[PDB]
């Protein structure tokens, strides 16, 4: 049930505030539209997000003995 | 004082701040991220912070409207009715009266009681 997030530096991070439980002094985690796509988009830039595929970019760093971008080598 | 004595109140018996021209003391950010600090305004105050008894009181009265602001977070709800808590508070009607001393302190510890039984049935049972 806890809906959890997990960081880069090992933190993990409830989302958002704990809520009480049942018992209260007096639902489901579906996803919009946006939502759908969002996590498809994000999957598609995670990908690509890859290092190998950044040829695009002068952050890709380019080999290291070659200078080339990895595929440029592949 | 009709309209102070209103803002007290529901400070102290909700955990609200209402403060749109800055007259209250117990100010705060951003108008996640709950753990914020409170300001208190001395210049607003209605007694000295200098005497260790004012002090007293004066945390008392920010921290019944700081569990009241967390229960009310915490449940997600816009206000606490007077049902969730045997204990029943009256409006301030009148502000020289509630200055007469003892009644005052009296009446936070009120408040102050109904916050903890309000909070402390949340944490120990939601």
């Amino acid at each position: 049930q806890f809906d959890l997030i997990r960081l880069n530096n090992g933190t993990i991070e409830l989302n958002g505030i704990l809520t009480p439980k049942a018992e209260v002094l007096t639902i489901e985690k579906t996803l919009n539209i946006d939502e759908l796509e969002s996590v498809h988009n994000t999957f598609l830039t995670n990908i690509l997000s890859h290092k190998l595929f950044a040829t695009n970019t002068s952050e890709i760093s380019v080999g290291d003995y070659s200078g080339q971008p990895y595929p440029t080598s592949l | 004082s009709q309209d102070y004595c209103t803002m007290l109140y529901e400070w102290l018996t909700q955990g609200i701040l209402n403060d749109p021209y800055q007259e209250f003391m117990t100010y705060d950010d951003l108008e996640r991220a709950w753990d914020t600090q409170y300001f208190i305004r001395k210049d607003v105050l209605l007694r000295d912070c200098d005497s260790e008894e004012d002090k007293n009181l004066l945390f008392k009265m920010l921290r019944t409207g700081i569990l009241l602001k967390v229960v009310r977070a915490s449940l997600q709800i816009p206000t606490i009715p007077s049902n969730s808590s045997d204990i029943t508070i009256q409006e301030i009607n009148d502000f020289a009266d509630l200055m007469e001393g003892s009644n005052l302190e009296l009446y936070v510890d009120k408040c102050y009681s109904r916050a903890n039984e309000i909070f402390l049935k949340l944490f120990f049972q939601g």
